[PDB]
């Protein structure tokens, strides 16, 4: 600093920029350091015993103020554990802090309050000011005015709180920042509110609870709005800026405990109804019971549903509930034991595996379904063993109406064992067996044609030949293949006279077949859908094969249109596909449209290494470019290419890849080998240059 | 009988449309359907097709009904009568030699209204075709085919052959609530948990539709919001939280500026915050289950979204495949569409994400692929892709996502409304990723730049004359690259300083030596000027491409096996001799660096073949150099960059390092368009004045600063 002062103070003419440049260099050397270190130096390092009037100190202070501005816009408090040896520099820093951290719209009570309750630098500056009064003398009058308006805000908030005239927003924020508010108040005061804050908090909680109960009341009726059509005005009022003593009757030091009539003035009857609907809004059972206008909702709608609910709860705790409306109610809790246990736990406002009955009951129903499916499969696979063990459960629905009046444990004893015989069968396995049973013709056709898994691959191969060259058509084989592989145990190697025990010991294989691929039933069903195409496969080209053949032998012919036809790529270009040596085919001729349709096919085909497609597209594009060059030359009046024909061989034929004939006497037939694409590109470049 | 996804709204519209389609197909009645996007027209089409497969039907109801084969044709203002004629003839041919009482062909015309008042007047041919299927040729039974004309635009009944016309209107609040319930019909518990928000959502949707100027938002957004809330509540087994509703709303009702979609929707409610980054991540990497979300329509300015996505979301070998319009001189045709659709289908089959950047022309081919109306076979889903008249079902892997990047103006102006409504919209620019301190850093950098250029200085330079490729979003991209490289570390004073300095260095790396010398001079020395001169001439490497390559190879990210560098220079491009010198210099580390000239390739496939031949080698360090001479060269450069990235991704098989150097030759003055760089992302931008080794002046500049012209001859 001594050097910088000595150098900057040299009284050079100001029109030259000596002091400016020196101080710029010094500021650069400073700013490099972490702003915290800059401030610590400005505050503690002894460098200003020779007065701060020097431009050196001014520039240092400017840099420190910029640092403080940045660190305040960072909302990272600075005065935490800060040591100062100089009070003037520290006061400058504190004033910069109070000024920058202050909001840029610092006339709104709200922003100022949140700023003095959230930011921590405020706490530290208040604490320092309260501890030492000398630092205040070192504070700028702007920061002092800010501190004064802050203390005024605090005094107003405290007058409100202790008096009960505060806005819901301010009180909410204060409760959120109760500790910081209390601390700043104690600090400033050093230069009641607690009990007041607690009372106002209770008032706010009561108000919010009434609001929530009202919201539950409204949401309940909101369910039947599709069938049946002040409180909304009040409950809609924005409390954020309303006054507490207006909404809720605040308990001040004016009076002890007294009932708080909030903004609504609910009749205690409506109060209880709302509390009930609120503690019961999360009840699906009550949501259903709510389903059967102005008020009278109490006993026209709410009380009947609620008494039915209370009777249901008593029956639950008793076990006397009947099966009929059990089926009607708990139909939605199947495989939802957690939702059910919670819907019960909520009933202890005034058992855990008592409801297991319902759960077990559900399983029983499932078993019945399974049983039926089993019967179906017994008919589909044509079994013979005895399966009437489930006919009891088959006559369950032949006894449903007489069973419903039979209460839960009164249901029956026999099925309690049958349930455990099918307890292993999951719903997914029921669906698998269902897909198997629904299909009979497919099963017979499979047993007949294939006869065994060893005959599958062969079949699959044939299917791959007549699939159809596309995604679904090709996947039709992987489907029915994974199927015949998974359902093999039940299709080929099952004895037609295996009763329940052996039948389940056999389905032990389909268990794993399914757990390996959970989509096996879908494959079997989609195969049964494709029975016609499978029979077609049994009784007995592609775009990729055609493309390979074209690459091996195709000849693209570019010509001047014949018969005075208009000049266009369709007329100029056409492909020749010669028959292969010995093949009974002939030299087919393809137009441009056909070639590009084949291209689209190749692009959208199964593609399940796009080597041939890439070469095809490359040669096709090169030939199209050549045709366009020829057309452009023809349009420009060039008479040379009038009788010009070019044959591009997609593969070298007798060492010839490209051939040209102008149909003239002088120009002999030209031809060259090599790569067709590079040669065609060179030819196209030459023809374009010639066009120019 | 027909199988349907649980999340599909079994609403009155879909039921009516399916009924009418079936009846009018079995009886061959021209059926015209009109309605706003999301009216369940195309969904009904797919359901009807997949349902009446004939003997292969899912139900006994449709097993006793005609088998249907659709021949779809998307009508556009540029359509011609020959399109409709060819479509009808194709359908007839399909009906040629069949039992018309057990098989029927249906011409499906999508967006008929687009061709209503077309100057070519294609619809004038429907009347005869709908009557007997023959314009002038003789009639016949196999020529009379069914007709379904689906449109989101109004139609003229006089061009319907007095067939059936069903115009559906914008549904009401109760219809919307009923649809929302139908969507949540899968689970009644979750349905009850979410039923409270249906009315609020419907009211907010109507309010948005009224407020918005153009029909940006639509029914699909509402349905997707309902599905999101339903899936959230289902996975949570609990009432939806405010943050869930907020996420859903901002995922489906974001992309426009006028509509906030949040203050409108809540209106009685509080949640806290969610950024478009998180929304895009949810769409791509969302938390068995048909919880599939729509495809993205990331809007942006100057295509910064591409670099943001490349650097932020995917940084490993999970990179997506970029579909782009080839900027090569001769690869501008329909074959490009064919190749791009092949790539889209291959990605669909394999499960590779896709990035469409300039492909709004590939929407007559992806129209049905974006609707997400799938048909299944053995647990695998298939959606219709198309090329011209060809249209076939392609498989879709579960891990397949599609991301469309386009400019906000291009979307708001030229994108068809249904294409917007078929996609999840979101605006992504740098400011949407940067925080406050980072924006302040950007401003500080702009100021430091304007100082760098001119100090105190007789001439007035522009930042593009000192920082090559500088543009509006340069320092922003720099700060973004910086913070992305640093990691998720939070704010800190030291971090602010470090970011500022690293950005300064990154900018300087694209500066000229003239500039730093000028700074050192006009500043009469100075700590800053000298620090920058040191950083430029001693820490960095700009004397030649060989020194830069050495430094890179010796200080390249080991984990990252692909490093992309964009170099710009004023001198002459490299040659076989320079490549041989480099080879002799990089012996043992890497083989001969392959060198390519973009202006020598007339097609993208030749470029790809060369890139593959260069990458097919077994070397552990492959150096590729793509040299171009700026002089429509930016399109070529970008196409080549995307091709190289895609090819490197396809060969992402080992830990072999792949260095890529795009070397663009420029003029210190310019002769036309201005070169734009700082593309950010995975692209280190650099400027090397001269790439050669300076045989004549073997001296590293900053050595002639301490030597006179006399001492050179001593």
């Amino acid at each position: 600093i001594e050097v910088w002062r000595r150098l900057v103070e040299i009284q050079f003419p100001a029109e030259h920029g000596w002091k400016e440049s020196l101080l710029g260099d010094m500021e650069w050397r400073l700013t490099k350091e972490e702003p915290l270190s800059q401030i610590t130096a400005y505050c503690n390092s002894c460098w200003d015993t020779k007065g701060l009037e020097d431009s050196v100190a001014k520039t240092f202070e400017k840099c420190i103020i910029e640092a403080v501005s940045s660190a305040c816009q960072s909302q990272t408090s600075i005065l935490q554990g800060f040591s100062y040896s100089d009070l003037r520099k520290f006061g400058i820093v504190l004033s910069a802090v109070i000024t920058k951290s202050w909001p840029r719209t610092a006339d709104n009570f709200d922003d100022i309050l949140k700023h003095l309750l959230t930011l921590a630098d405020v706490k530290h500056v208040f604490r320092l000011c309260g501890t030492d009064e000398k630092i205040l003398a070192n504070v700028t009058e702007d920061a002092k005015r800010l501190i004064a308006v802050a203390d005024s805000v605090l005094t107003k908030v405290v007058g409100d709180l202790l008096s009960g005239t505060i806005l819901v927003g301010q009180l909410e924020l204060i409760i959120k920042h109760k500790n910081q508010f209390l601390d700043i108040w104690q600090l400033r005061e050093k230069s009641a509110v607690e009990e007041a804050l607690d009372w106002r908090r209770e008032e706010l909680l009561l108000l919010k609870k009434e609001k929530r109960c009202v919201d539950s009341l409204l949401k309940m009726c909101g369910n039947v709005k599709h069938l049946i059509q002040v409180l909304a005005v009040r409950h809609s009022q924005d409390l954020s800026s309303k006054r507490l003593n207006d909404t809720v009757t605040v308990r001040l030091s004016t009076s002890s405990n007294s009932q708080r009539a909030t903004h609504y003035h609910l009749s205690s009857q409506v109060q209880e109804m709302a509390g009930k609907i609120d503690l019961l809004r999360d009840s699906h059972i009550f949501q259903l019971f709510w389903r059967e206008e102005l008020e009278e909702v109490y006993d026209y709608l709410y009380q009947p549903s609620y008494r039915k609910f209370i009777k249901l709860h008593q029956d639950l705790k008793s076990g006397e509930v009947t099966l009929a409306e059990i089926d009607v109610i708990f139909k939605d809790f199947v495989n939802k034991y957690t939702d059910l246990d919670s819907e019960l736990k909520i009933m202890c406002t005034v058992i855990k595996d008592r409801v297991e009955q319902i759960k077990e009951y559900h399983h029983l129903h499932q078993a019945v379904h399974a049983a039926k499916v089993i019967l179906q499969v017994k008919e589909s696979l044509g079994l013979n063993g005895d399966f009437s063990v489930l006919n009891t459960l088959l006559n369950f629905t032949d006894n449903f109406d007489d069973f419903r009046r039979e209460t839960l444990d009164q249901i029956n004893q026999e099925l309690i064992q049958a349930k455990k015989l099918l307890q292993d069968i999951s719903e997914a396995r029921c669906k698998g067996l269902q897909a198997l049973s629904l299909r009979k013709e497919f099963i017979c056709w499979v047993r007949e044609a294939l006869g065994g898994i060893n005959e599958l691959k062969v079949f699959v191969d044939l299917a791959s030949i007549s699939a159809g060259e596309n995604d679904i058509d090709v996947d039709r084989v992987a489907c029915f293949h994974d199927a015949v592989q998974g359902y093999a145990s039940l299709l080929f190697k099952l004895d037609p006279s295996v009763d329940f025990s052996a039948f389940m010991k056999h389905l032990k294989k389909l268990w794993k077949a399914l757990d390996k691929d959970q989509y096996l039933p879908r494959k079997l069903c989609d195969s049964a859908r494709n029975l016609e195409w499978l029979k077609t496969v049994n009784e007995s080209r592609s775009s990729l094969t055609l493309a390979t053949a074209i690459n091996q032998r195709g000849i693209y012919v570019i010509q001047a249109p014949k018969g005075g036809q208009k000049i266009s790529p369709d007329t100029v270009l056409h492909l020749i596909l010669p028959e292969s040596p010995g093949s009974h085919e002939e030299s087919r001729e393809y137009s441009l449209e056909e070639v590009k349709e084949l291209l689209n096919k190749l692009m959208l085909m199964s593609g399940k290494n796009n080597t041939e497609v890439e070469r095809f597209s490359e040669v096709f594009c090169s030939v199209q470019r050549l045709s366009q060059a020829f057309i452009d030359l023809h349009s420009a009046g060039n008479m040379l290419f009038r009788t010009w024909i070019a044959m591009a061989y997609c593969s070298p034929k007798q060492g010839v890849s490209l051939q040209m004939d102008f149909g003239l006497d002088l120009v002999t037939e030209l031809k060259e080998g090599g790569d067709v694409t590079e040669l065609l590109a060179a030819l196209c470049r030459q023809m374009e240059h010639f066009l120019d | 009988g027909v199988p349907l996804r649980k999340t599909i709204a079994k609403n009155l519209a879909l039921k009516e449309n399916v009924f009418m389609m079936v009846v009018c197909i079995e009886l061959k009645i021209p059926l015209f359907l009109v309605g706003k996007p999301g009216s369940s027209k195309s969904l009904a089409k797919t359901i009807v097709a997949d349902a009446m497969q004939g003997p292969a039907a899912y139900s006994d109801l449709f097993r006793s009904l005609k088998q249907v084969h659709l021949v779809s044709f998307q009508c556009s203002p540029h359509s011609t009568p020959q399109g409709i004629i060819s479509t009808f003839r194709q359908c007839a041919r399909f009906q040629q030699g069949k039992d018309l009482q057990q098989y029927v062909s249906v011409v499906v015309l999508d967006e008929v209204g687009l061709a209503e008042d077309s100057p070519k007047m294609p619809l004038k041919t429907l009347h005869p075709l709908l009557e007997d299927g023959c314009i002038e040729d003789d009639p016949a039974p196999h020529k009379k085919v069914g007709f379904v004309g689906i449109s989101n635009w109004a139609l003229d009944p006089a061009k319907m052959n007095r067939g059936i016309f069903v115009s559906r209107g914008s549904p009401n609040e109760t219809e919307l609530i009923e649809s929302a319930k139908g969507i949540c019909s899968s689970d009644i518990l979750v349905q009850d948990r979410v039923q409270g928000y249906f009315a609020s959502f419907a009211k907010a949707y109507e309010t948005v539709c009224k407020r918005q100027d153009k029909e940006f938002f639509g029914l699909r957004d509402y349905y997707s919001l309902i599905k999101m809330v339903f899936a959230a509540a289902k996975a949570s087994n609990r009432k939806p939280s405010p943050q869930d509703i907020a996420q859903a709303v901002l995922r489906n009702f974001s992309g426009k500026d006028d509509i906030q979609a949040l203050d409108i929707f809540l209106a009685n409610l509080p949640s806290e915050e969610v950024s478009p980054m998180q929304l895009i991540k949810q769409n791509i990497f969302g938390p068995q289950e048909d919880a599939e979300s729509r495809y993205l329509l990331v809007l942006t300015k100057n295509y910064v979204a591409l670099q943001i996505l490349q650097q932020t979301f995917f940084e490993g070998d999970q990179q997506p495949e970029i579909i782009f319009g080839s900027g090569f001189p001769k690869d501008q045709e329909y074959t490009q569409l064919c190749r791009n659709i092949n790539r889209v289908k291959i990605c669909m089959e394999t499960g590779k994400m896709v990035l469409l950047l300039n492909l709004q022309n590939l929407y007559e081919s992806l129209y049905d692929a974006l609707n997400q109306y799938y048909v299944h076979l053995g647990g695998q889903k298939y959606v219709d892709l198309g090329l011209g008249t060809h249209r076939v079902k392609c498989r879709v892997h579960p891990n397949f996502r599609l991301i469309v990047i386009e400019e906000k103006d291009v979307v708001y102006k030229h994108f068809p409304i249904p294409l917007i409504n078929r996609l999840e919209k979101h605006y992504l620019d740098i400011n949407t990723v940067l925080e406050k301190w980072q924006k302040s850093i950007v401003e500080e950098l702009c100021a430091w730049v304007e100082k760098f250029i001119n100090v105190k200085k007789r001439h007035k330079y522009s930042p593009s004359d000192v920082f090559i490729g500088y543009h509006s979003d340069a320092c922003a991209s720099v700060v973004l690259q910086v913070i992305e490289r640093q990691g998720p570390r939070a704010l800190t004073e030291e971090l602010h300083q470090k970011v500022s300095e690293e950005a300064k260095s990154i900018l300087l790396n694209c500066a000229t030596p003239d500039a730093v010398v000028r700074l050192s001079a006009y500043s009469l020395g100075g700590f800053a000027a000298e620090w920058l001169s040191q950083e430029y001439f001693h820490r960095q490497r700009h004397n030649s491409f060989a020194d830069f390559l050495q430094a890179h190879l010796h200080t390249a990210d080991l984990e990252r096996h692909a490093i992309f560098t964009e170099i710009t220079t004023f001198s002459r491009l490299l040659t076989s001799h320079d490549c041989e010198i480099l080879e002799s210099e990089v012996t043992g580390r890497a083989p001969k660096p392959t060198l390519l000239w973009l202006q020598q390739f007339d097609t993208e496939y030749s470029f790809l073949k060369e890139v593959r031949n260069c990458l097919t080698n077994t070397a552990k360090c492959k150096i590729l150099i793509f040299q171009t001479d700026f002089e429509r060269s930016a399109q070529l450069i970008a196409s080549a960059k995307y091709s190289v990235i895609n090819e490197i991704n396809k060969i992402r098989e080992n830990e072999d390092r792949i260095f890529v150097y795009f070397i663009t030759k420029l003029s210190r003055v310019g002769r036309g368009t201005a070169y734009v760089g700082f593309h950010g992302g995975l692209w280190q931008s650099v400027h090397i004045d001269d790439l050669r080794r300076s045989t004549l002046m073997v001296s590293d500049v900053t050595r002639l600063q301490h030597v006179t012209i006399s001492q050179l001859f001593a």
